[PDB]
């Protein structure tokens, strides 16, 4: 018993291990052109940029979404491309993250204090405050189709403004929003929090995302980091 | 933003 939106939805999830494939390939042939005489920030950064490639191509192939025209499709995609990647990490660590490991996008796992020894003091603070969500969804029993509906919610979000058919973007949020509603309702109904405690958890992802993005834009302006993740920083 | 033009466009 799932709404029919919502098995629509899951039909446009990417194949997770080829998305992690690719990634992993990509990165090992970068090291290899390179001379042993790239800072662990600056390699995150290069995953990071190839996890655009494939969040772009996922919103392209996406129902509703590919009905809107490019100009539109841009503006949603800048207002919101930091909050997917935040919540794609969160999602990972929900499913296959363990305490004091972090895994990445290219199917490693990593542990905590040798990240923490590198990450710096505000992307440690950022990282802390997703892992407070990692835990808040875990003890909720976050699941695939609450994952699904909360990234169409990010990327049709109401705060995108001068699109030419707002109509649309308006109409999605409703819709996800109501067929959330049921499918909690439905499949935890010894859960009246649930609802409301995922929704509570958009805004606190968007103030973690901004802060990176922030962030990440204060790291560019100093030259530690041309490729996508810039073009989204400006833009 | 020319590149995330293009990556919508291709083929
Ligand atoms: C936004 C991120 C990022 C981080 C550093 C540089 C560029 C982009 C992500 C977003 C998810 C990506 N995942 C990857 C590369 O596997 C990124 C990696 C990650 C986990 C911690 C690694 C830091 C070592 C220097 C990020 C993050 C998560 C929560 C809060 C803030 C940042």
């Amino acid at each position: 018993s799932i709404p029919h939106l919502i098995l629509e939805l899951l039909k446009c999830e990417p194949d997770e291990p080829q998305v992690q494939a690719k990634i992993m390939a990509y990165l090992q042939q970068e090291q290899a052109n390179r001379s042993k005489h790239l800072s662990t920030f600056g390699l995150m950064c290069k995953m990071a940029d190839q996890t655009l490639f494939s969040i772009v191509e996922w919103a392209r192939s996406s129902i509703f979404f590919r009905e809107l025209k490019v100009d539109d499709q841009m503006k949603l995609l800048q207002n919101c491309w930091s909050e997917l990647l935040i919540l794609d990490h969160i999602y990972r660590q929900v499913v296959h993250g363990k305490e004091g490991s972090i895994f990445l996008v290219t199917g490693q796992q990593v542990d905590y204090s040798i990240i923490a020894s590198q990450a710096g003091a505000t992307l440690n603070n950022l990282m802390s405050h997703a892992q407070e969500l990692v835990a808040k969804l875990r003890s909720l029993q976050f699941d695939q189709r609450e994952f699904v509906c909360l990234k169409f919610l990010v990327l049709f979000s109401l705060d995108v403004k001068n699109l030419e058919n707002f109509q649309l973007v308006e109409g999605v949020q409703e819709q996800v929003n109501a067929a959330l509603l049921d499918y909690t309702m439905c499949n935890y109904p010894q859960q009246t929090e649930k609802f409301g405690q995922l929704l509570l958890r958009l805004p606190e992802i968007r103030a973690i995302s901004m802060q990176a993005e922030e962030y990440l834009y204060y790291k560019h302006l100093n030259g530690d980091v041309n490729n996508l993740l810039i073009e989204m920083l400006h833009a | 933003n020319a590149l995330l033009r293009y990556l919508l466009d291709k083929d």
